[PDB]
C-alpha cells in the first residue's frame, strides 16, 4: 500500500514544481526586454531543466510499474536518448555558467571578448549541440529487453563487465565528477576573492559607521546553496551508480536505494527556479 | 517668466535682527526647491541655506549655523529669512535663489556667476554708528 | 530573391557590425573616469603624477584609465554633466587645507553625490593638499570650531589607522573632514553606489594605485548586482 | 545704474498688457467644438542595433529613408530605416557628442559636443571613403544642436550662451546671436529657412533673424530649463519642452502661448519634441523612459509609444510623416509607424 | 559694466514691443485650417493601408 | 531479478 502511493507521490510535486518554476523563469526572460549574460544562462538553464523534467514520468513509470514498459521500443530509445542529452546539458550549462560568473566577478578583463551577449548565445548553442552529440552511444544501446517473467523493460545492451564499466564511468564523469570539481573551484576562488576585497576595503569604508559591505557570506549565498542542491541531488545516484558497478543479483532494499536516488536526481532541476526566484536578489519584481 | 524678488536689508547695528521676504512668481512656489545665496564683497558665490519642497529638510552653512531661522509660506508664494545676532562679516548682498528643477533633491545652479532663476538681491550692512 | 546591390549592401553592413563588435570590444578594456574639482583642488599635479577636453591616459597592471578633465565650459554643470553618466568612476578632489573653501566643496559633493543622472556612479574622493594640512593645524592660527561648529564636540574614533608618527590633532581634524563627507554620502544613495575616501599629500605615487583598487571594487559591485549576488 | 531696470521693467510691463490685450479668445475653448483625434496606435517597425553606448540625437534625411545617429561611443552611424542596413559608419575624434545633423542635400553629415567644434563629414568623397569636410571652431562652450541651411551653411547653437551662424567654406561665424542668458539647448529651422528658434535653459525661447541677425521675438512661458524645440509645419508656431514636464505651444503673430500639454501623473523631464506632417499631433519624449503624443489641438494625450527602457533623447518626423524615429540612452533606435 | 548692457537690453525691448502682435483668434484660426487642410495627408494622424508604407513589419 | 544501469535495467551476469 505505502510502496504504490506514498513513494510516487513525491515524483509528481518534483515534476510540478520544476515545471512551474522553469515556465515562470522563462516567461520572465523571454518577456523582459533587457536580457543580459547571467540571464541567457539562467534562462537556458530553465530551459533544460524543463526538457529533463518532461522527459521523466516517461522513464519513471516503469520503476512505478514494476518493470513493464508502455511506451514501445522506439519510445524507449528516443526518452533514454533525450535524457541522457538532457543530463548533459544540464551539467554543461551549470559547469559553463559556473565559470563564466567566476571570470565576472574575480577577472572582469581577462575574458571580455568570451562574455559578449552575441559569444555567450553561441557559446549556449555549441554546447547544447556538444551534449546531443554526447549522447551518440545511448541510441545505440538503448533497447526495450525481455526478461523472465515476461514482463521485458527499457534497458541498455550492455553485458559484459568491460562495456558496463566504460559507459558507467562515461557517464558518471562527463555528468558529475567533471563538473563538480570545477563548480567548486569556481566557488572557493569568488568567495576569496570576494573575501580579500572586503579586507582591502576596510580602509576606506571603516572610518564612519556605515554600511559593513553587507558581509561576505550572504552575498555568495546563492552560489553556495546552487552547489549544495547539486550535490544532494546528483552524488547519491552517481555513488550508487559505482556502487553497482560491482553488484550481483541486487537485492529488494538495494532497488528501492536505487529508485530513490533516481527520483532524487531531478530534485535539483525543480529547486533551481525556486533558488533563482525567492532566494535571489529581489527577482520577483521582474515578473 | 520667472523672476525672485528680495525684500528688506539696510544698514543694521552689529548684534541687531532683521527680517527680509522674497517674492517668487512665474512658477510653483511649492514643487520648487528654495535656497539662499551670499555674495560678500571681493568674494564669490557662497550657499547659506536651502529649504524642502514641505519644509521637512531644514539645512544651513557652518558659518551661519544656529543663528539664521529660516521659514516657507507656499500658500503666498513668498520665502522668509529670519536673521538675528548679525556679525560685521556678515555684510553682503543676499540673492533668492531657485533650484533648476522641480521634485529634484540635487542642484547644481545653486552658487553660479550667471544663473538665470535667482533675484537681483538685497545689499545688507553690518557696522558700528 | 535578392539583387547585386542588396548583397552588397548586406556585406557592408555586416562588415560594419564587425567592426564596431571590434571596436566595442576595445573600449570594454578600458576604464573612463571622470575628474572634476574646485580650482585649488589640484587635480593637475595629481594627474601629472599618474602619467609621469583635457585626457590623461595611464595604465596600471596592464589595465587602462582614462581621466577625463572637462576644464573647457561655463561655470554651470547643469546640462554636460549628464553625458557622463555611464563613467566607471567619478574622482573629486578637496582642498581640505582650505577651511574656506571646504564648505563650497561639501556643497558640490552633495550635488554630485545626489544628482539624478549619476546615482549609479561611485565617486573616488581624495582629500588633497595633507601637508599643508597638517601644518595648518599645528599653527594655533586658525580653528576649525570658528568655520564648522561641531569639532569641539568631535574625538577620534578607535578604528582610525593614523600612519606612524602623528599628533592627535592633525589626525582629528582629517577624521573630521572625512566624517563629514561620509555623512554626506551616506544620506542618499541606498548603496547603490559607495564613496571611497583617500588622503593625498600632492607627492604620492600611490594613487594610481588607490584609483586601481577603488575602479576594481566597483567593477565588483555591479557585477554582483548583474548576477543579482548582491 | 537703476534708471535702465525701470525702464526695463516699464517694457516688459508694456509688452505683457499688449499681450493679454489682444487675447480675447483661448485655442482650447476654439478648438472644443474640434472632434478628438482618437487613440493613435505606433508599433515598432524597425530597430536598429549596433550602437555601443547611450544614444543623444538624430535627423532624418530628406528622403526619408536615410537617417544619422549620434552615440557615446564616438560612432556616427548612418542607417537605411527600410533595409535595417547600416550605409556608413564614422570614427570621431570625441567620443562625447551630443548632437547631429543631415545635409538637406545628403551630402553631408554635421556633429559635435563636448569638444565644441562642429564637425562636417563629406558622404560623397572621390574614392568613396567619408571624411571630415571641415571642422568648425569658435564657440567656448559644448555644441548642443546644429542645423543645415545648405550645403555651405550651418546654423549653431551652444552652451556658451550664443547661437552662430558658420560659411563651411570659409570656416568663420558669419552671423553670431548672443540674446540668450545662458546654456541654449536646441534650435529649430523655420520651413522657409528665413527664421529660426532656440530654446535655453533660461525658460525663454527667442526668435532670430538668419540674415539680419537680431533677435525679433522672444517668448517667456515656461519654468525650467528648455532642451526641446520644433517649428510648427506652417511655419507661424513652435513647440517647446522643458523638465517641468510640460510642452507649450507658442505663436509668433500673437507673441502668447497657446496651450500647454501637461498631465498630473507626468513629473518627468521632456527631451526633444516634434510636430506631425500636418502639426495635429505633437510627439514629445520623456525621462520616463516613454514617449507620449499629443493633441496640438485639444491638449489631449493621443497615445504612448512604450518601447525604450531607459530615458529617451531623440526623437525625429520623417518629412513625408510616414514613421517617427525614437532614440534611448539604451543604444536602441526604434522606428514606429 | 552692466550699463553698457542695460541700453542693448532695453533697445531689445522696445524692438520687442513695436511688433503687429494680431489677436489670438486669427492664429488659432489659422492654425485649425492649417490642420484640416492637411489631416488626409497626415500618416500618422491618419494610418496608411499596408500597401503604400515601406515600414510593412 | 533485474539489475540496474543509468535509470534503467541491465541484464544481469551470472557467472
Amino acid at each position: 500500500v505505502v510502496d504504490t502511493v506514498i513513494l510516487p507521490s513525491m515524483i509528481g510535486i518534483i515534476c510540478s514544481t520544476g515545471l512551474v518554476g522553469n515556465i515562470l523563469i522563462v516567461f520572465t526572460i523571454i518577456r523582459s526586454r533587457k536580457k543580459t549574460v547571467p540571464d541567457i544562462y539562467i534562462c537556458n538553464l530553465a530551459v533544460a531543466d524543463l526538457v529533463h523534467i518532461v522527459g521523466m514520468p516517461f522513464l519513471i513509470h516503469q520503476w512505478a510499474r514494476g518493470g513493464e514498459w508502455v511506451f514501445g521500443g522506439p519510445l524507449c530509445t528516443i526518452i533514454t536518448s533525450l535524457d541522457t542529452c538532457n543530463q548533459f546539458a544540464c551539467s554543461a550549462i551549470m559547469t559553463v555558467m559556473s565559470v563564466d560568473r567566476y571570470f565576472a566577478l574575480v577577472q572582469p578583463f581577462r575574458l571580455t571578448r568570451w562574455r559578449t551577449r552575441y559569444k555567450t548565445i553561441r557559446i549556449n548553442l555549441g554546447l547544447w549541440a556538444a551534449s546531443f552529440i554526447l549522447a551518440l552511444p545511448v541510441w545505440v544501446y538503448s533497447k526495450v529487453i525481455k526478461f523472465k517473467d515476461g514482463v521485458e523493460s527499457c534497458a541498455f545492451d550492455l553485458t559484459s563487465p568491460d562495456d558496463v564499466l566504460w559507459y558507467t564511468l562515461y557517464l558518471t564523469i562527463t555528468t558529475f565528477f567533471f563538473p563538480l570539481p570545477l563548480i567548486l573551484v569556481c566557488y572557493i576562488l569568488i568567495l576569496c576573492y570576494t573575501w580579500e576585497m572586503y579586507q582591502q576595503n576596510k580602509d576606506a569604508r571603516c572610518c564612519n559607521p556605515s554600511v559593513p559591505k553587507q558581509r561576505v557570506m550572504k552575498l555568495t549565498k546563492m552560489v553556495l546553496v546552487y552547489v549544495v542542491v547539486f550535490i544532494l541531488s546528483a552524488a547519491p545516484y552517481h555513488v550508487i551508480q559505482l556502487v553497482n558497478l560491482q553488484m550481483e543479483q541486487p537485492t529488494l532494499a538495494f532497488y528501492v536505494g536505487y529508485y530513490l536516488s533516481i527520483c532524487l536526481s531531478y530534485a535539483s532541476s525543480s529547486i533551481n527556479p525556486f533558488l533563482y526566484i525567492l532566494l535571489s536578489g529581489n527577482f520577483q519584481k521582474r515578473l | 517668466q520667472v523672476q525672485l524678488q528680495e525684500s528688506g536689508g539696510g544698514l543694521v547695528q552689529p548684534g541687531g535682527s532683521l527680517r527680509l521676504s522674497c517674492a517668487a512668481s512665474g512658477f510653483t512656489f511649492s514643487n520648487y526647491k528654495m535656497n539662499w545665496v551670499r555674495q560678500a564683497p571681493g568674494k564669490g558665490l557662497e550657499w547659506v541655506s536651502d529649504i524642502s519642497q514641505s519644509g521637512a529638510s531644514i539645512s544651513y552653512t557652518g558659518s551661519v549655523k544656529g543663528r539664521f531661522t529660516i521659514s516657507r509660506d507656499n500658500a503666498k508664494n513668498t520665502l522668509y529669512l529670519q536673521m538675528n545676532s548679525l556679525k560685521p562679516e556678515d555684510t553682503a548682498v543676499y540673492y533668492c535663489a531657485r533650484c533648476p528643477a522641480p521634485f529634484t533633491r540635487d542642484c547644481f545652479d545653486v552658487t553660479s556667476t550667471t544663473y538665470a532663476y535667482r533675484g537681483q538681491g538685497t545689499q545688507v550692512t553690518v557696522s558700528s554708528h | 530573391t535578392v539583387s547585386a546591390e542588396d548583397k552588397a549592401a548586406a556585406e557592408r553592413s555586416k562588415m560594419i557590425d564587425k567592426n564596431l563588435r571590434e571596436d566595442g570590444e576595445k573600449a570594454r578594456r578600458t576604464l573612463r573616469l571622470l575628474l572634476l574639482g574646485a580650482d585649488n583642488s589640484g587635480k593637475s599635479t595629481i594627474v601629472k603624477q599618474m602619467r609621469i577636453i583635457f585626457e590623461t591616459k595611464f595604465q596600471v597592471d596592464k589595465v587602462n584609465f582614462h581621466m577625463f578633465d572637462v576644464g573647457g565650459q561655463r561655470d554651470e554643470r547643469r546640462k554636460w554633466i549628464q553625458c557622463f553618466n555611464d563613467v566607471t568612476a567619478i574622482i573629486f578632489v578637496v582642498d581640505s587645507s582650505d577651511y574656506n573653501r571646504l564648505q563650497e566643496a561639501l556643497n558640490d559633493f552633495k550635488s554630485i553625490w545626489n544628482n539624478r543622472w549619476l546615482r549609479t556612479i561611485s565617486v573616488i574622493l581624495f582629500l588633497n593638499k595633507q601637508d599643508l594640512l597638517a601644518e595648518k593645524v599645528l599653527a594655533g592660527k586658525s580653528k576649525i570650531e570658528d568655520y564648522f561648529p561641531e569639532f569641539a564636540r568631535y574625538t577620534t574614533p578607535e578604528d582610525a589607522t593614523p600612519e606612524p608618527g602623528e599628533d592627535p590633532r592633525v589626525t582629528r581634524a582629517k577624521y573630521f573632514i572625512r566624517k563629514e563627507f561620509v555623512d554626506i554620502s551616506t544620506a542618499s544613495g541606498d548603496g547603490r553606489h559607495i564613496c571611497y575616501p583617500h588622503f593625498t599629500c600632492a607627492v604620492d605615487t600611490e594613487n594610481a594605485r588607490r584609483i586601481f583598487n577603488d575602479c576594481k571594487d566597483i567593477i565588483l559591485q555591479m557585477n554582483l548586482r548583474e548576477y543579482n549576488l548582491v | 545704474l537703476d534708471q535702465l531696470r525701470q525702464e526695463a521693467e516699464q517694457l516688459k510691463n508694456q509688452i505683457r498688457d499688449a499681450r493679454k490685450a489682444c487675447a480675447d479668445a483661448t485655442l482650447s475653448q476654439i478648438t472644443n467644438n474640434i472632434d478628438p483625434v482618437g487613440r493613435i496606435q505606433m508599433r515598432t517597425r524597425r530597430t536598429l542595433r549596433g550602437h555601443l553606448a547611450k544614444i543623444y540625437a538624430m535627423h532624418w534625411g530628406t528622403d526619408s529613408r536615410l537617417l544619422v545617429s549620434a552615440s557615446q561611443d564616438g560612432k556616427l552611424i548612418i542607417w537605411d530605416s527600410y533595409t535595417t542596413n547600416k550605409v556608413h559608419a564614422i570614427p570621431l575624434r570625441s567620443s562625447w557628442v551630443m548632437t547631429c545633423a543631415y545635409a538637406p542635400s545628403g551630402n553631408y553629415v554635421a556633429c559635435g559636443g563636448l569638444d565644441n567644434i562642429c564637425s562636417i563629414y563629406n558622404l560623397k568623397t572621390r574614392e568613396g571613403n567619408v571624411r571630415v569636410s571641415r571642422e568648425l571652431a569658435g564657440h567656448t562652450g559644448y555644441l548642443s544642436c546644429c542645423r543645415f541651411l545648405d550645403d555651405n551653411q550651418i546654423v549653431t547653437s551652444s552652451g556658451d550662451t550664443t547661437c552662430a551662424l558658420w560659411d563651411i567654406e570659409t570656416g568663420q561665424q558669419t552671423t553670431t546671436f548672443t540674446g540668450h542668458t545662458g546654456d541654449v539647448m536646441s534650435l529649430s529651422l523655420a520651413p522657409d529657412t528665413r527664421l529660426f528658434v532656440s530654446g535655453a535653459c533660461d525658460a525663454s525661447a527667442k526668435l532670430w533673424d538668419v540674415r539680419e541677425g537680431m533677435c525679433r521675438q522672444t517668448f517667456t512661458g515656461h519654468e525650467s530649463d528648455i532642451n526641446a524645440i520644433c517649428f510648427f509645419p506652417n511655419g507661424n508656431a513652435f513647440a517647446t519642452g522643458s523638465d517641468d514636464a510640460t510642452c507649450r505651444l507658442f505663436d509668433l503673430r500673437a507673441d502668447q502661448e497657446l496651450m500647454t500639454y501637461s498631465h498630473d501623473n507626468i513629473i518627468c523631464g521632456i527631451t526633444s519634441v516634434s510636430f506631425s506632417k500636418s502639426g495635429r499631433l505633437l510627439l514629445a519624449g520623456y525621462d520616463d523612459f516613454n514617449c507620449n503624443v499629443w493633441d496640438a489641438l485639444k491638449a489631449d494625450r493621443a497615445g504612448v509609444l512604450a518601447g525604450h527602457d531607459n530615458r529617451v533623447s531623440c526623437l525625429g518626423v520623417t518629412d513625408d510623416g510616414m514613421a517617427v524615429a525614437t532614440g534611448s540612452w539604451d543604444s536602441f533606435l526604434k522606428i514606429w509607424n | 559694466a552692466s550699463i553698457a548692457q542695460a541700453r542693448k537690453l532695453v533697445e531689445q525691448l522696445k524692438m520687442e514691443a513695436n511688433i503687429d502682435r494680431i489677436k489670438v483668434s486669427k492664429a488659432a484660426a489659422d492654425l485649425m485650417a492649417y490642420c484640416e487642410a492637411h489631416a488626409k495627408e497626415d500618416p500618422l494622424l491618419t494610418p496608411v493601408p499596408a500597401s503604400e508604407n515601406p515600414f510593412r513589419e | 531479478l533485474r539489475c540496474m544501469l543509468g535509470r534503467v535495467y541491465r541484464p544481469c551476469w551470472q557467472v
